[PDB]
């Protein structure tokens, strides 16, 4: 209903802060949006 | 609507109907709202009113120094053809 969008209130950004960190760690992000084609 | 003769619909719903209740009445409703808080001037957000850059233009500033020096070699003399 209110995609993330800078431009429209600054960088923004996911946060994850983590307890524990094996080795070779690491997030893989997904992202669906809209586009706009210049 | 169709009525048959001689099994005519009753003209009415007549008088021995039960009246069931005298819960008829809402009462009116009378009241005070007061929402009055102390309002501070202010909100704090991430970021309003900015248009943000979505690419710059190159930007420079500039400088030039020197003087004007030279070492030079030039070409010989030669015969004149013509005039």
């Amino acid at each position: 209903d209110k995609p993330i969008y800078t431009l429209q209130y600054g960088n923004v950004g996911f946060v994850v802060n983590p307890k524990t960190v094996n080795q070779n760690a690491r997030l893989l992000m997904g992202y669906e949006y809209f586009t706009s084609r210049t | 609507a169709l009525i048959n003769p001689q099994f005519p619909y009753a003209g009415p719903v007549p008088i021995p109907g039960p009246a069931p209740t005298e819960t008829m009445p809402l009462l009116n409703y009378r009241v005070e709202g007061r929402i009055a808080g102390i309002q501070q001037a202010r909100q704090f957000m991430p970021f309003l009113q900015g248009p943000h850059r979505a690419v710059a233009e190159q930007t420079y500033h500039a400088i030039g120094t020197g003087i004007q020096m030279g070492q030079t070699f030039n070409q010989p003399l030669i015969n004149t053809q013509e005039g």
